[PDB]
């Protein structure tokens, strides 16, 4: 029962451990299963860039995967503008 | 004469006729609205003028003054149209010549002969090609309750002006075709005013097969080849395939044939597209395209005949054998076969409604069979809800249909768009499907396939990454 | 009168032109071959008369050597890269990006285009037109010394030979571009 | 004999007015070529926009010829690295 309530609101089926992860915890949970879809996996992050993000003119490596490591760098922060929001100038990939 | 031209349009067809007017030798001229001051089309012409200042930028397109008077202060020697807008428009036509211009279109005798679906079916039916059998000309609710009570069930309801969404539903049971009617007389008269309607017998499970026409003024009227486009999505086409691999090549030759035997009785000019619905070795005739197709790619790859540079010469007045250097209708090759994927802003995940916002990425692939005419597309790009979903047009050709198939399939996969949802996961479905790889997909395998809305989650991790580095 | 002077046992750069046209496919079939596939039972490639010829076809590679600068290629930041396209048009491009800093280790090569049509007039047209349509700024390209070959007529009747561009010294001779995007740019910047 | 040196300097062949100013003013004229051959004709430029440069977030448009408007756009301004240089981010053409 728990389970087929777990599929609909994490959006696909859930393995043993996530839903006994869904009975002790399931605020927290499912805040987590809303941060990996807006942030994705930040566990592959390295720890200063985990908890202070970038430094302008930063070059870091990210592997989110065996064979995959996205080469981000922060080229530019953009000012504020009326609405509240920073345009930041990353190049990743090399684009 | 001829040495420069206007394009009345916008987007990827601007671009495309810009480019064959290059290849030929004149210069060009593009116009845009306000809305549009970002479009690829507006810097890619020699000369780029404001048109319809004040205006929405749609009926800053439509503006026929506007048009006129830009073309007429550029000094433009001829107008292409390109499809949609005022493609198809008369008074458009009536106007450019009347002003001296070179139209790129057929006669205005074509425009008003096709544009309204009933005298294109007289035109049909005294040109002996088999049409659909229907009500003829303009019937009232109790004429289309007449129709259906003698010729019987299922039929469909279609108005004369327009289409494709617009005044076309569907009746299977009695009671149901009072409100049809009246929603399509609801959606004629918002767009073109009282416009009749016919209704047609409908058809279970057909084929969509549309015939490329080109014709000079000297009356030598050649086919390409035919295309299908029977892969349609609510009645609107998604994916169009050339040539048609699901039917026998004497089939295709005779429809065809029928095609060339119509355009022929009308005299046709320039490019046109006759359309048809196929069922078990029967075609059916049901409206003339008098311009180009967005489709006309996959025809231009499978024939190797430049459709655009084609029209544009003959409206030059250049005959199609001697000038052009076109063959005999015979000696029209077939080039393997080709696929076109149309990727727009739809996101199939919420009732293909058309997305906007700012396109941050755009990577668009190449190499073997690979050809692509991009819209308004690239990285940085505000996609607006004025204009039409589409980014960019991809087509792939190859000598089989299979690696055609895979090549498409590798063109969807390595296709990158982030910023705004598009239509590449319902395209990869389609393509993925035995009944699109086997060509005998018909108008409603789309509507008969649930399996084409299951999508797999796709973890776009340098989007998520990115996110949460500017975020701490 | 035909003599043997080489066979280089690889893929060439210039194969694109030849699967353009013969439509069939390179790169497929030498890994279809290294599968150890036979050519015509599963490849599906046809016998030797049933090739079929489809048009002609031109490559040229847009490379960063500086005509101006007797071919020295250059090097430095890809400012703005907008490449063609339509009918006829192939793009094989390599590192060629807006953003991309061109380094002096690797070869000069930007991006190869190919253009085929059934007439090669028609493929020598739309060739000038992608070389005109091109627009690669912030680095030297060939593209000007491509367009004067590619506006010769020797090219386009197809008697050129390889003492050609030797023989040719109208073909070094550029026209002035006026680039006044970029000249307006800079001074805005400046200001 | 001017006039050849003068197509020997500016790299073209000049005007009857060319060569005139040439003679009149020979070391204002060759920076004044020097500065069309750097920045362009800055003379379609508006006068507050020649004299101040472009503010952040502004819009301009330049006609260079008839027909031809280039949109020009600052979205950014760059720190100064340590060689002194600054990116500016501009938007011409929608690119
Ligand atoms: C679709 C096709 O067939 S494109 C084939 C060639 N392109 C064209 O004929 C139309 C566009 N023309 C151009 O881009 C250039 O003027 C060319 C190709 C004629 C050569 O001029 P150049 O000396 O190299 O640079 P130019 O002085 O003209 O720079 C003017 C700028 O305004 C742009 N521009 C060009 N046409 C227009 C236009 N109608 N409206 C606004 N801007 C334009 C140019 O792209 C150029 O920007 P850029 O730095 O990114 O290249
Ligand atoms: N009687 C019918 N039976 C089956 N399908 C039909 C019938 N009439 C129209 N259609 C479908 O409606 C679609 C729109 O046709 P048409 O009016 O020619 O194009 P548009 O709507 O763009 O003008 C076609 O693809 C066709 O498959
Ligand atoms: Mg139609
Ligand atoms: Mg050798």
């Amino acid at each position: 029962t728990v389970k087929a309530d777990l599929e609909q609101k994490i959006g696909y089926e859930p393995g043993d451990h996530e839903v006994i992860s869904y009975i002790m915890y399931p605020q927290v949970f499912l805040d987590y299963q809303k941060m990996q879809r807006e942030f994705g996996a930040v566990t592959l992050l390295d720890t200063p860039t985990f908890l202070h993000g970038m430094r302008l003119n930063e070059k870091i490596e990210v592997q989110i995967e065996k064979g995959k490591t996205l080469s981000i760098r922060l080229d530019e922060i953009g000012e504020p503008d009326l609405a509240g929001n920073r345009v930041l100038f990353f190049n990743l990939n090399g684009q | 004469h001829m040495k420069k031209l206007l394009v009345a349009n916008r987007g990827e067809i601007a671009v495309r006729v810009f480019r064959a007017c290059n290849e030929l030798g004149l210069s060009t001229v593009a116009v845009y609205a306000r809305e549009d001051e970002y479009s690829v089309h507006r810097f890619k012409a020699d000369e780029s003028y404001l048109i319809g200042q004040g205006k929405k930028p749609i009926d800053a397109y439509l503006d026929i003054d506007d048009i006129i008077r830009v073309a007429l202060e550029s000094g433009a020697d001829a107008i292409h149209p390109g499809y949609g807008l005022l493609s198809e428009n008369l008074e458009f036509a009536t106007k450019v010549r009347a002003a001296g211009l070179v139209f790129v279109g057929p006669e205005l005798h074509h425009l008003d002969i096709f544009g309204d679906k009933i005298k294109a079916k007289a035109a049909a039916d005294e040109a002996k090609v088999p049409g659909i059998p229907g009500t003829n000309g303009a019937v009232d609710i109790d004429g289309a309750l007449e129709f259906a009570k003698t010729y019987g069930y299922p039929v469909m309801i279609k108005a004369a002006l327009g289409g494709g969404g617009r005044g076309m539903r569907v009746a299977r049971n009695d009671a149901e075709m009072h409100d049809g009617y009246a929603r399509a007389k609801s959606e004629a008269i918002g767009a073109f005013g009282s416009g009749e309607i016919y209704v047609e017998k409908y058809i279970e499970n057909p084929k969509h097969i549309e015939v490329q026409i080109l014709g000079d003024r000297h009356g030598n009227i050649i086919h390409l080849h035919e295309r299908d486009c029977s892969v349609q999505r609510r009645n609107q086409k998604v994916i169009e395939i050339a040539p048609a691999v699901g039917l026998s090549p004497d089939f295709r030759n005779e429809i065809c044939e029928a095609a060339v035997k119509l355009c022929k009785n009308v005299g046709y000019v320039n490019a046109g597209t006759v359309e048809f619905l196929v069922k078990d070795d029967k075609f059916y005739f049901i409206e003339v395209n008098p311009r180009v197709q967005v489709e006309h790619t996959i025809t231009e790859l499978i024939t190797g005949v430049d459709i655009v540079q084609a029209q544009i010469l003959i409206a030059q007045g250049k005959d199609l054998h001697r000038e052009i250097g076109l063959p005999a209708q015979s000696e029209i090759p077939l080039l393997g076969s080709a696929i076109q994927c149309r990727i727009t802003t739809e996101d199939p995940q919420n009732g293909f409604l058309p997305d906007t916002g700012k396109i941050d990425t755009y990577r668009s692939p190449g190499g073997f069979g690979i050809r692509l005419d991009v819209g308004n597309a690239y990285a940085g790009y505000e996609v607006t809800p004025y204009f039409d979903s589409l980014l960019v047009k991809v087509c792939t050709f190859a000598n089989e249909f299979s690696d055609s198939v895979r090549k498409m399939d590798r063109v969807l996969h390595e296709f990158r768009i982030r910023g705004v949802k598009t239509n590449i996961p319902f395209l990869i479905n389609v393509i993925a499907n035995e009944n699109f790889t086997s060509g005998q997909a018909t108008t409603t395998f789309i509507d008969n396939t649930p399996s084409l809305f299951n999508f797999p989650r796709l973890r776009d991790r340098g989007t998520k990454t990115l996110h949460y580095l500017s975020m701490i």
